[PDB]
DNA sequence: TTTTTTTTTTTTTTTTTTTTTTTT
DNA sequence: AAAAAAAAAAAAAAAAAAAAAAAAAAA
């Protein structure tokens, strides 16, 4: 088969080659005999016959006349399907411009001639003339002229002057260019020019011209001369039942075009006046514009139905276009759908299948088996027998169904666990019975949510659905290493009720001879389900070298746990089933079984757990009545206290003691406190209230009140969803998001009056609307993410590299949010981890860190691990397997072939439907400081003179547990290495004020300070001290504006005090609005304060992060290390110049004046230091801080957003999306290579080019990495078909055509469209073979 | 009757050579040229091939060896 | 409702609308990622090659299944040819170089 | 008085899955 | 009786990307 797809412009000769006959008339079919109208969009001698092996004239109507052409009518006697391929060609009487190559915003013709698009559209409208090589006499080549100017020029010159208008003039301009000479001249201009905007324009036009020259295209081909016509079948004219014809809009546009062309040719023949022929030419231009791409130039022309008709463009692009409706996914045979039910008797790997639907699906299989068995003489007899539904067909169907998996698939398949293959089990009825547990994976609830079943047909597909997609194989999610078979909401309640203890139940305290005796006692009713007893249990352990050893002991348990123990497999220990067994305990029991035994034991264990949980929940009869919501006895007392408090606060407001805001805050505070008290009283009276006796007075126990059982167990409940039943339901928010002063003090057990219920509808409608729009935004985000990752396929075993990120546990500022184990588990390291006792290493360089290695690390208490990350993988066209790590739903290293890009995209996108002072030390440890500059203050304490100081709590074990960021100028109560106790405020600072603390001591002298010009006169009347306030630039006189107020500290002798350590005198050039309090001749110490200068969403934030959109406040960083200074200020901005001590000085930056600064004109700041302050732009982080910095920032941000809502996403996926995000690079130096100076080239191409150049003696080029948003990181792709599906299609296809690009069908998308095998899954090897046979 | 393929992936690595090898073996068994090795017990060619792979009497190497013998 | 050999469309050879028209289900853009995430290639290949689109392949597998042979002859989707023709209707020339 | 940068303004894309009196 | 295209339509948010026009700010 073919290997690559080429796309390029169409020359008129090529269009002639495609076609098979010109169309000369608008007719379609005769109304009396609906047969092709000659020379009409439906012909017979041009676009093939209408009937198989039959001519239109009917002279030859036999197969034996194959290939002949009937003399009467000239029809080639062939198949009718040839009508699907033959094309025509319409010869325009005038050239017509192609709208795609005219009105695409980077208009190809617009910048080809360097002519403004307005002046081109004016020409196409016959509104003005244009010189066409008129000679260097009086007018220029590209000069435009109006009617009067053209007439004056014609009077001036009759000859040696050529001017025209319209498509003819544009085509002449295109034909008259010299691409090579123009390219050389423009390259010279680019070399000489310096203007950056002019530079970019010249490089863009150079790139266009060079692309044209390299490709076989010619500029004149842009202008349309010969118009191809789609084959008739693709625009059908079928007669609807009853003599009515259904036709597409391509026909209307083509008819319009042919009619206009006929009128134009007739007018030219008749020699009509200039105005009429010009009008007809313009109208033909508009008609062809509508046919090519309707609704772009002018307003879309409608039909008789008053709607914008669909043209070829609308058929290509759009969600209804061929790409996204008939290529990337199509309706599928051997398929069906229905509603679902529970069907708990099923095993984990078989779903029900209605008899009727199953019969319809597997019909060809039934026919094959029947004609094999001989019961059907012919296929028609078999069809009739199946249709009548004979009794023999059922045995055949049950024979076929035996081993033939069917793929169940829900409608929103967000992630790969939304298509799973079960083994059908025939069921009477019309419901697709589905195993209950898998609902958790599907998020399928039996409220009428429908499901589709597909049937794998081929042998390979059957084995695929048997070995990859089976439900029993997906016992572990792709996003995180936790199971996805957690017993969900009813099985869990059954186990919880069945694994419990009652202080005194029937038959408590006897001794049993094992689980069998316990079950036997329970069934007869002699001993209650849960009564404390002693049982002899044998538990097995595999501590030996794969050999199980048993140990028998007389454990103390309940009869319920004794019954449960018969289901747990051999290996697990008894202590797992010796507790309350809620939802976390049971899920962790499943996880322990999976990790200790394997897969099959855990599958059978899950099935048994489900069966027994259902059975014993049934035996419980766990109900819920109106006596199971015990409203607290002290609720009314709390509400009375709250009302008294709010009344007192209102009275205080009447006295004016409290302002409106303060009283509002106090009232909300008291209401929150009262609500919390009520909830606590509720829980105390609900969870422990049950009291019984056992040979004594009384004793308390965990209560069996049904709602407490359904809340504590985690089975469809929570402490939050309760307290709206018994205790008051708190406060409700208004549409603005505010919190209403008066909460609603009635729960659901007591009913809500009119106003309180009406208040409690803002929340409900806000939630419903948020969900309704969140599903849409999440779908869009998932599509973009998976179309940015739709190339990542693991093709290598190891890239052989050392680079990697440094993974460390994350600390928000307080306690650790996530330890090192969760983030590091199942990844390949980058260097030999070594214990704090660095005399020996800890782990090898390239060992997959499984559980044992992580536990060893925890024992040795390591802080950071240099781990290889996908962002750093050195492979091209993929990533090394060792770079990715553990497979996440396989317990081993990733498998060479898994399409990590798609699974990572789906993992990130699925949760989208689940989204929208001082310091206090907690633990006892030693203070540590990182990147800190500090000096002793006037009072003997320590003051930080650095910006990026980080405090850490190094416990006695040497591991950080707490981290803090300190602003500039903070007083430390203690010092580094000083052990401190919990609750100690080691440091404190003022949230307001910006200090200018100094570094020297001595008398204060008024240096470069002038009243009025630099400062004003003001006195703090509160204390009577005169303060020296610096005026702003917009107020101070220009005379003193050049002068910056400063404070040079000197001694009593007049000598200038020099900065400690350094030699420069200490001068602090104060900025505007600085309030110096201390006056002249005032002695000050080091660090004395001179001026106390005064001062998102869940899903949208993730969308912005992956789009890499510059935030509202683009906090600018230190572009280069060096001392700061101010240059020539301008009106709108300040000139900040950063000059290194020994580097290049000239760089400067314009900063808006209103922006707040953080450098006092003398702080030497290294590269990357935040100059402004605010949210960072990821592009800045990538450009300055490197590659690891931006990936770290993105990972941290997205993980914060996700963990905020309690969703886990292993960081590999975000890293993969990041690797795809920053994949392009812009050349800085061309070097010995052959790359343009500023051209933006894919990273892999430049990388391999540089590597293979360095293999030679030539010097490689320098590249600056670039970061592009997901949408733009997708639209700029090597292949054009892959980028032609998910985005603007007109732009992509136009760019591909003009560039003459060439796609090679290498990704996960182009192969999908073309129908060939996939280079990711089972087809991987095949593709490799296809590569190996080639070039061999 | 079969449930899982864990032993199969343990025998043949990559869980993708498994699918292809089982597919080819089942294809030989299905078209009426060849005969099975493991005693058929009412299963289908796919599950029989997976039984052969799991028990360890066939893999890509053995399959190619039996092919080149013929 | 389920379909196995219902009548196909005319413009792009594919199954028809659901239920009353006897059509299949939509293996949509979101249901092809669900397979690519797996190691599923052959199943996807058939799901968008011979189950819906390729004009002769579905008939060939029909006869094979009736003949007891489980295989395919994938060919190329007819909708891809439709897209090629529709792109060629514009002024852009597209072909399949080998 | 010309030229480059930066800013503004207009325009172009995207926005979930399935189920009728009048000329030839 | 077979065919056939004008209109005066007018209308939407929200958000963001990208190209074109306009205004500083010089030397
Ligand atoms: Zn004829
Ligand atoms: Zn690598």
């Amino acid at each position: 088969e073919f290997d690559a797809i080429k796309i390029a412009l169409a020359s008129p000769d090529m269009i002639r080659s495609w076609s098979f006959g010109e169309v000369k008339k608008p007719e379609t079919i005769n109304y009396r005999t609906f047969k092709p109208e000659r020379d009409g969009l439906f012909c017979a001698r041009i676009f093939g016959p209408v009937k198989d092996y039959e001519c239109l004239c009917g002279k030859y109507k036999r197969l034996k006349h194959r290939g002949v052409i009937c003399e009467k009518c000239g029809v080639e006697v062939t198949q009718t399907k040839v009508r699907r391929e033959r094309m025509g060609h319409i010869e325009l009487a005038s050239p017509t411009a192609h709208i795609w190559f005219l009105k695409s915003l980077p208009s190809r013709i617009g910048l080809l001639l360097d002519m403004p698009l307005r002046d081109i559209e004016r020409v196409l409208y016959f509104e003005s003339y244009v010189v066409i090589e008129g000679g260097m006499t009086n007018l220029e080549r590209q000069q435009i002229l109006t009617e009067e100017q053209y007439l004056d020029a014609l009077e001036e010159f009759g000859d040696e002057f050529d001017a025209k208008m319209g498509a003819e003039a544009i085509q002449a301009l295109l034909k008259s260019m010299d691409l090579e000479q123009e390219c050389e001249q423009l390259r010279e201009e680019l070399n000489e020019t310096n203007s950056e905007t002019k530079r970019k324009k010249l490089t863009k036009r150079i790139k266009l011209l060079e692309a044209f020259v390299q490709s076989g295209n010619k500029p004149e081909w842009m202008i349309l001369t010969v118009l191809p016509v789609l084959p008739p079948d693709l625009r059908p004219l079928v007669p609807l039942d009853g003599g009515r014809f259904a036709t597409s809009d391509l026909n209307d546009l083509y008819r319009r075009v042919i009619n206009r062309n006929n009128r134009l040719k007739r007018l030219l023949d008749l020699a009509a006046p200039d105005i009429i022929v010009r009008n007809e030419k313009r109208m033909l231009q508009e008609a062809v514009d509508a046919l090519l791409d309707n609704g772009r130039r002018g307003r879309a022309i409608t039909g008789s139905n008053k709607r914008p008709l669909k043209s070829l463009a609308d058929m290509i692009k759009g969600k209804q276009g061929r790409f996204r409706q008939n290529l990337l996914g199509k309706r599928v045979d051997y398929s069906g759908r229905s509603v679902i039910t529970v069907g708990p008797y099923l095993r984990l790997h078989q779903c029900g299948l209605p008899k009727k639907m199953a019969l319809e699906l597997f019909k060809p299989f039934i026919y094959g088996k029947l004609e094999l068995r001989g019961l059907a003489t012919t296929i028609k007899a078999a069809k009739k027998m199946v249709e009548r539904e004979e009794a023999v067909v059922w045995d055949i169907l049950d024979e076929v169904i035996r081993e033939h998996p069917v793929l169940l698939n829900r409608a929103p398949t967000l992630h790969r666990l939304g298509i799973q293959a079960f083994e059908p089990v025939l069921i009477e009825g019309k419901a697709i019975q589905l195993h209950p547990l898998v609902c958790a994976a599907y998020n399928a609830d039996f409220d009428g949510d429908q499901m589709a079943v597909h049937v794998p047909l081929t042998l390979e597909a059957q084995l695929e659905a048997r070995a990859l997609m089976m439900s029993t194989n997906n016992i572990l999610s792709p996003a995180n290493g936790e199971p996805i078979i957690v017993p969900s909401q009813d099985v869990v309640l059954g186990l919880y009720y069945m694994t419990r203890d009652c202080v005194n139940a029937k038959g408590e305290g006897m001794v049993l001879t094992g689980p069998k005796e316990a079950e036997r006692l329970y069934r007869s009713g002699l001993a209650s389900l849960h009564a404390r007893v002693k049982v002899r249990i044998t538990e097995y352990e595999k501590d030996a070298n794969g050999e199980l050893v048993a140990k028998t002991s007389l454990k103390d348990t309940t009869v319920g746990r004794a019954i449960l123990w018969m289901i747990v497999p051999k290996g697990l220990p008894y202590s797992i089933v010796n507790q309350a067994l809620g939802k976390k305990a049971i899920s962790k029991m499943l996880n322990t079984c999976y990790r200790i035994l394997g897969l099959k034991p855990t599958v059978i264990f899950a099935d048994q757990i489900m069966y027994t949980g259902f059975a014993y929940a049934a035996r419980s009869g766990a109900s819920v009545g109106i006596d199971d919501m015990v409203i607290p006895e002290k609720k009314h007392e709390i509400i009375s206290e709250a009302e008294a408090e709010v009344a007192e606060i209102q009275e205080q407001f009447q006295s004016g003691l409290v302002t409106a805001g303060e009283r509002y805050n106090k009232v909300i505070d008291i209401w929150a406190a009262a609500n919390d008290r009520v909830s606590k009283a509720m829980m105390d009276n609900l969870q422990t209230e049950t009291v019984i006796n056992r040979d004594g007075q009384e004793e308390k126990q965990v209560s069996f009140n049904s709602i407490y059982m359904m809340a504590d167990s985690g089975a469809r409940g929570s402490a939050a969803q309760i307290r709206q039943l018994a205790g008051m339901r708190g406060l409700m928010a208004k549409p603005d998001g505010s919190i209403i002063e008066t909460p609603i003090t009635a729960n659901f057990r007591e009913g809500l009056n009119v106003l309180q219920y009406f208040i409690s509808t803002h929340g409900a409608r806000k939630g419903l609307a948020d969900t309704a729009l969140k599903t849409a935004n999440s779908g869009y985000l998932t599509r973009r993410l998976v179309d940015v990752a739709q190339d990542l396929v693991v093709t290598e075993d190891d890239c052989g590299t050392h680079e990697g990120i440094m993974m460390t546990p994350v600390i928000e500022g307080g306690d650790v949010k996530e330890p090192l184990r969760d983030r590091v588990l199942g990844r390949v390291t980058a260097e030999d981890v070594l214990k704090p006792g660095t005399a020996d290493i800890l782990v090898p360089r390239n060992t997959l860190l499984h559980e044992q290695w992580c536990d060893l690390l925890e024992e040795n208490s390591v802080d950071a691990v240099k781990v290889r990350s996908v962002v750093s993988c050195d492979t091209d066209f993929g990533v090394c397997a060792h770079c990715y790590g553990r497979d996440l739903a396989r317990g081993h290293i990733i498998n060479k072939g898994e399409a990590i890009g798609v699974i990572a995209a789906q993992s990130i996108g699925e949760p989208g439907t689940q989204l929208t002072s001082s310091i206090q030390v907690k633990n006892k440890g030693s203070i540590k400081l990182s990147n800190v500059k500090s000096v002793v203050n006037s009072s003997g304490k320590l003051v930080i003179t650095s910006r990026n100081t980080e405090l850490k709590l190094i416990d006695e074990f040497g591991r950080t547990k707490e981290s803090y960021k300190v602003p500039y100028g903070a007083v430390l109560a203690k010092g580094d290495g000083e052990q401190v106790a919990g609750g100690e405020t080691v440091a404190n600072w003022d949230p307001h004020t910006m200090p200018v603390i100094t570094e020297v001591s001595g008398f204060v002298r008024f240096t470069d300070m002038i009243d009025g010009q630099t400062i004003t006169r003001q006195t703090d009347e509160l204390t009577g001290l005169s303060s020296l306030v610096v005026l702003d630039s917009a107020e101070r006189t220009a005379g003193g504006k050049d002068l910056r107020p400063a404070l040079k500290i000197v001694d009593a002798q007049g000598n200038d005090v020099l900065i400690p350590g350094t030699d420069m005198p200490a001068q602090y050039f104060l900025p505007g609005k600085a309030i110096v309090q201390l006056e002249d001749g005032v002695q000050i110490s080091s660090g004395d304060t001179l001026a106390r200068i005064p001062q998102t969403g869940g899903l949208p934030r993730v969308a912005d992060l992956f789009e890499a959109r510059r935030p509202k406040e683009p906090a600018i960083l230190a572009e280069i290390s060096g001392i700061v200074s101010f240059g020539k200020e301008t009106k709108g901005k300040r000139r900040l110049v950063i000059t290194p001590v020994d580097g290049s000085d000239p760089y400067e930056e314009m900063i808006p004046k209103w922006r707040q600064l953080n450098v006092f004109e003398g702080e030497r700041v290294e590269r990357g230091d935040v100059i402004s302050d605010g949210p960072e732009a990821p592009h800045d982080i990538l450009r300055l801080r490197g590659v690891h910095a931006v990936t770290r920032y993105i990972v941290n941000e997205v993980q914060d957003v996700y963990r905020l809502q309690g969703v886990k996403i292993n960081d590999k996926h975000i890293e993969v999306i990041v690797r795809q995000m920053l994949r392009k690079a812009t050349i800085v130096n061309a070097g010995s290579s052959d790359f343009l100076e500023g051209e933006q080239v894919e990273y892999s191409r430049v990388k391999i080019a540089n590597r293979e150049l360095e293999a030679n003696g030539k010097v490689g080029a320098t590249y600056s990495r670039d970061l592009l948003g997901i949408t733009k990181a997708s639209l700029a792709t090597e292949s054009f078909i892959s980028a032609a599906s998910f985005q603007e299609t007109t732009r992509v296809l136009t760019e591909a055509a003009v560039a003459g690009k060439r796609d090679e069908l290498r990704g996960l998308k182009e192969n999908v469209i073309v129908g060939r095998l996939i280079p990711a899954g089972t087809g991987y090897a095949y593709h490799q073979d296809r590569m190996r046979r080639r070039a061999a | 009757a079969r449930v899982t393929v864990q032993d199969a992936v343990e025998k043949i690595g990559n869980r993708f050579d498994l699918v292809l090898v089982a597919a080819r073996r089942a294809r030989q068994m299905q078209v009426g040229g060849k005969d099975p090795l493991v005693p058929e017990e009412n299963d289908k060619t796919t599950v029989i091939a997976l039984r052969e792979i799991e028990e360890g009497l066939i893999n890509n190497q053995i399959l190619d060896v039996r092919e080149r013998q013929e | 409702h389920a379909r196995s050999t219902g009548s196909y469309s005319l413009v792009t050879q594919q199954p028809l609308g659901g239920k009353a028209q006897f059509g299949g289900q939509r293996f949509g853009e979101m249901e092809v990622w669900a397979l690519e995430a797996y190691g599923a290639a052959y199943t996807l290949q058939e799901m968008l090659t011979v189950k819906s689109d390729d004009v002769n392949g579905r008939t060939k597998m029909y006869k094979n299944i009736v003949d007891g042979n489980h295989q395919m002859e994938p060919g190329m989707p007819e909708s891809f040819n439709v897209l090629l023709k529709e792109i060629r209707s514009l002024g852009i020339n597209i072909e399949l170089e080998d």
